[PDB]
RNA sequence: GCCCAUUCGGGUCUUGUAAUUGGAAUGAGUACAAUGUAAAUACCUUAACGAGGAACAACUGGAGGGCAAGUCUGGUGCCAG
RNA sequence: GGGCACCACCAGGAGUGGAGCCUGCGGCUUAAUUUGACUCAACACGGGGAAACUCACCAGGUCCAGACACAAUAAGGAUUGACAGAUUGAGAGCUCUUUCUUGAUUUUGUGGGUGGUGGUGCAUGGCCGUUCUUAGUUGGUGGAGUGAUUUGUCUGCUUAAU
RNA sequence: UUCAAGCCGAUGGAAGUUUGAGGCAAUAACAGGUCUGUGAUGCCCUUAGACGUUCUGGGCCGCACGCGCGCUACACUGACGGAGCCAGCGAGUACAACCUUGGCCGAGAGGUCUGGGUAAUCUUGUGAAACUCCGUCGUGCUGGGGAUAGAGCAUUGUAAUUAUUGCUCUUCAACGAGGAAUUCCUAGUAAGCGCAAGUCAUCAGCUUGCGUUGAUUACGUCCCUGCCCUUUGUACACACCGC
């Protein structure tokens, strides 16, 4: 929970790239794949998200798998700025 | 205690304000439209007083 | 299971003992400022020595000075 | 599926994320089960189901 | 129930639910009278007032089986029952 | 009465039980010498050959990993950090010496979770062991019984085996 | 052999024990074990100086003493030296540090340089032991036996004292085949012998496998033990730990 503010934005931020999150159930891990962050503390954010609403989570294997719904996707966009026509994993880039 | 505890023990629960149920003949009449007239579902069989539909 | 041992001295996280609007800095004239103590020569300015009987550091460092001031 | 390509890209995301590889070696698709009473474990779940909803 | 069921739906026909609302009685109460009666009461007969959920309010027992009807919710936890 | 089996015995072998030593388990001991399991079906078992870890035990210290809800401080700081030696087992800021940082994460409560090699295997799942890898088990007709039931599934001889 | 089911013996045949060995393996169960494999879990407890976690030092290894798997021996079918010299299961690293030949140093252990191997390719013919040959001691608690011991040299790891393990010298204890009892076994078995992976940073007396050497005696029976049925008896049905 005692996170350096600018952390969280970034894991916000990757979480918006993404639309989805995978993160392994390992604490004490000095920081974590694709975001220069503590893994702990990604966990702990993407619990607080679960808590109020937005993300869906799994615990499956030692690995914890993340992904937003609508209100969360929403709440994602506001904490950012973004407006609207925009990334997660909703719909397709382009032809893929 | 070791005389009546459970009697002391509950919470009173008030009787709600509902609406009388007809006296005399209506009471029979409601009766008869619940069991002849109307006619209950039944998936299977009959039943007076069902259950709300779990274990 | 085993009971427990009670020796009984407890020790807790300090409050801290805040403060804001400290006594360091001043300005006499009005137009221009007097800094007191001395700003980080590690750092930019902004940030302030802590004042010792010869001996200062600073927080942005955690702790890191040695010489006097 | 989703609702054309939704639930099933986010799956595959996921196992992109798990297994290091990248967008386009993975190919995700959903298809129907010949037969579900011959199948066992679909049965299995069914039940579950069905119990979980509070049946006799 | 159905004229028809390109999707509807009118609902032309019949039933049940709403602190809607509205017209029509009612005697349980009261009450001039007259009846009764040895005299009275009360009955039967009447004028007049008197019903709209707050009343002009049905209780008792039961709700596993025997045996009609709750695998409802809490409080209890060999207790009290 | 009749079967069967070297987890039964014969006919034999190798043995163990004795010796020393390993290792299990008791008993005692011990702060604590963590616990589960005791006829076969507990006892070189827990894949359990523990140097810390493992680890549950003890002596000691550290940490929140107290999700979320709701108010008390709400920047005249919420709380976050903090070299220097005493402090401290101890270059654990563990703190009391300190007077610098940290910026609303928190945090102080109240609903509410969470974790627990805590408990109960006589509350359960799954898996495993054991009756038993023995030869046993069942139902459809039909018959015997009012019936529970029974016969089939059996005198015999075979076979490792209903 | 009612000339059936089959069984017994010869012949051939690689094979004539269900060809050998397992894998699975019914109905009904047990209050058998496991909530210390489990984000399998009911309920209770606990729940921020925790019975959570996490560091640090121990402890599971302590010893008047019981039993239980085990190993090593009580030697001459041996011991010690040389020499001969043959297996099969396996396993083994690139983000780590695996197996590690080959060369030099070291009495050893072990060091080093170099490779080869992601593996019918290299380790590895894993030239494993027990065995076989010629010599030294000859039946003396002896050169059998190797325990406890002291010291040093090595290695693994952050840490080796409560020897981790290896090696070197030294010490030489008990034990001359083990009573009452009781285990395992019927053929490539028993027993011996080593290897092998498993756990593993380091430790094998353990374990799952593997091959090597390879017998004795049955090839029957219900005497014991257990189990199974049948007929019997039953005041039992939570069922003899019964009533
Ligand atoms: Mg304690
Ligand atoms: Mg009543
Ligand atoms: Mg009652
Ligand atoms: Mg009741
Ligand atoms: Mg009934
Ligand atoms: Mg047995
Ligand atoms: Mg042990
Ligand atoms: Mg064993
Ligand atoms: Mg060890
Ligand atoms: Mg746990
Ligand atoms: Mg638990
Ligand atoms: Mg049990
Ligand atoms: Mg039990
Ligand atoms: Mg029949
Ligand atoms: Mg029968
Ligand atoms: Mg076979
Ligand atoms: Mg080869
Ligand atoms: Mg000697
Ligand atoms: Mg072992
Ligand atoms: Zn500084």
């Amino acid at each position: 929970m005692l996170i350096p503010k600018e952390d969280r934005k970034k894991i916000y931020q990757h979480l918006f790239q993404e639309g989805v999150l995978v993160a392994k159930k390992d604490f004490n891990q000095p920081k974590h794949e694709e975001i220069d962050t503590k893994n702990l503390f990604v966990i702990k954010a993407l619990q607080s998200l679960t808590s109020k609403g937005f993300v869906k989570t799994q615990f499956s294997w030692q690995y914890y798998y993340y992904t937003l719904t609508e209100e969360g996707v929403v709440y994602l966009r506001e904490y950012l700025n973004l407006p609207e026509h925009i990334f997660p994993a909703t719909y397709l880039a382009g032809q893929s | 205690a070791r005389a009546g505890k459970v009697k002391s023990q509950t919470p009173k629960v008030e009787k709600q304000e509902k609406p009388k149920q007809p006296k005399g003949r209506a009471y029979k009449r409601l009766l008869y439209t619940r069991r002849f007239v109307n006619v209950t579902l039944t998936n299977g069989k009959r039943k007076m007083n069902p259950s709300p539909s779990s274990q | 299971k085993k009971v427990y041992t009670t020796p009984k001295k407890i020790r807790h996280k300090h409050k801290k003992v805040k403060l804001a609007v400290l006594n360091y800095y001043k300005v006499d004239d009005e137009g221009k400022v007097a800094k007191l103590r001395k700003e980080c020569p590690n750092c930019g300015p902004g940030i302030f020595l802590a004042n010792h009987g010869d001996r200062f550091y600073c927080g942005k460092c955690h702790s890191t000075f040695a010489t006097q001031k | 599926v989703g609702e054309n390509g939704r639930r099933i890209n986010e799956l595959t995301l996921l196992i992109e994320k798990r297994f290091k590889y990248k967008r386009g070696t993975i190919a995700l698709y959903a298809e129907r089960v010949h037969d579900r009473g011959l199948s066992a474990v679909a049965q299995a779940e069914s039940m579950k189901f069905k119990l979980l909803n509070g049946l006799a």
